[PDB]
């Protein structure tokens, strides 16, 4: 049996992620236009841009991520943000497609898509992975939500100051998780070390994309095309 | 340093 | 009569605009979508950083501005871009509708859709009257490029270096648009006296925009919505 | 300091 302060972990994060998640993809529409050079640059660095917010508002409304000093919070969103957006990415992903389905026709973004922004197959191989992988473990919505949290309250990042207290929150995180789990997912015997070693393929798909952006953003004809708010998280400052 | 960030931050 | 080498400004004056200038405006379904908060800023940015790219592009075929060296050619796109952008704008413009018609419906902007962009009347009355003031002087193709270069090589802007030499370039410009008036448009008696005071009205339109733009960058929540050559070139770097 | 301006003058 879970806890009383645990099931109120639970019912808080999942209602960050309703409040953050927009099942309806609607806000699309007013992005830069999807063309098929780096023809997708527009359009995805304006996905990646529209997803940082939502990453910032989810982190928030995490119990106790407020409460940290603003440099940390900082330091923490600059290195995991892409890692809970390739997260939060797998609920549009389709093992039926291999493609990210978000709504209408225009925003179904395939593996040609994303090699049009920029990428190499270098990051998309590891990257379709990494979804299919993470679609296979059929999480429920309370594990879904809380790996993004523990994803995101990792003290060993770059600048992280208060490495204790940090680990508190994320420690206090994988208790639930561990208890969700044995709890409530019958046959996840193996699946909270599944969602370990999906937190370490994780860092590797970071540094992959970090690598990938150093080179996009160092020639402006492309950095150009990027928005203030990645070129802020994304920079290194 | 980090503007939009801290707004973002309230 | 006009000179050889006058008549050699104008043929590669006109030709940098044709090649600068796309009539089709079809390039704006690229942009961020129209909405109708401040819900056409996206868009609006998105607009002004386009015409900057074609402000440079024409610089660049000015005879003599690209043997400015490097710092002064920047000190007068940054101060001038938006005057061009005033300027080459009157060729949407209509009186017939008071807007801006840009080929398609969704691209016509009358005055509410840019309040709507974060600025005030103070800046729109002044434009709007510009707009139709300079529409009234029924310009030829041949005036229009030469004061918009004339309003480029000015050395009264803030930065530049060689004052001495870009007022040569600059008065060569007045040479050529006295002669070309004088020689091949009926009835210019009183017309290039016209055309420097709208060169004189263009610098009260850039303070305002200039001030009004201030506070819209100062809100990360707006300036968020800018485009990173835009901050560039508006920015006080 | 102008990082796309410089570019895109070439
Ligand atoms: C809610 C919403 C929906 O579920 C759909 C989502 C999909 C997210 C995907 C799949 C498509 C590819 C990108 C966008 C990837 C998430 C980030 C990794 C790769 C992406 C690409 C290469 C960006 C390059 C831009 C940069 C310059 C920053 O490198 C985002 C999610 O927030
Ligand atoms: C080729 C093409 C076409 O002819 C149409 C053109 C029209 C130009 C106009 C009319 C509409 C209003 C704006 C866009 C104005 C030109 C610039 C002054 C005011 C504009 C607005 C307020 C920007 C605020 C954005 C910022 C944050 C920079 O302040 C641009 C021209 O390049």
């Amino acid at each position: 049996m879970l806890s009383d302060e645990q099931m109120q972990i639970i019912n808080s994060l999942v209602e960050a992620h309703h409040k953050t998640y927009d099942d309806s993809y609607s806000d699309f529409v007013r992005f830069r236009p999807p063309v098929r050079r780096l023809s997708m640059l527009p359009h995805l660095a304006d996905l990646v841009s529209y997803s940082i917010q939502k990453v910032i508002g989810f982190a928030k409304m995490i119990p106790g991520f407020r409460d940290l000093t603003a440099e940390d919070q900082i330091a923490l969103l600059k290195s995991s943000a892409i890692e809970i957006i390739m997260l939060r990415s797998n609920q549009s992903f389709s093992l039926e497609d291999m493609s990210w389905s978000c709504g209408g026709p225009d925003f179904k973004y395939c593996i040609n898509d994303v090699t049009k922004a920029g990428h190499t197959l270098e990051l998309l191989e590891p990257l379709v992975k990494f979804q299919v992988g993470l679609k296979k473990l059929k999480l429920h919505e309370e594990e879904h939500v809380l790996l993004m949290a523990i994803c995101l309250l990792s003290p060993d990042r770059p600048g992280v100051q208060d490495h204790v207290r940090i680990e508190a929150l994320q420690d206090r995180l994988c208790d639930v998780l561990q208890a969700y789990i044995r709890i409530q997912h019958p046959g996840g015997r193996l699946l909270y070390a599944k969602m370990i070693q999906k937190l370490a393929d994780l860092r590797s798909l970071n540094e992959e994309h970090s690598k990938q952006y150093r080179s996009l953003s160092f020639q402006p004809e492309h950095s150009m095309q990027l928005t203030p708010l990645v070129l802020e998280v994304f920079g290194s400052e | 340093k980090h503007k939009i960030l801290h707004r973002l931050l309230q």
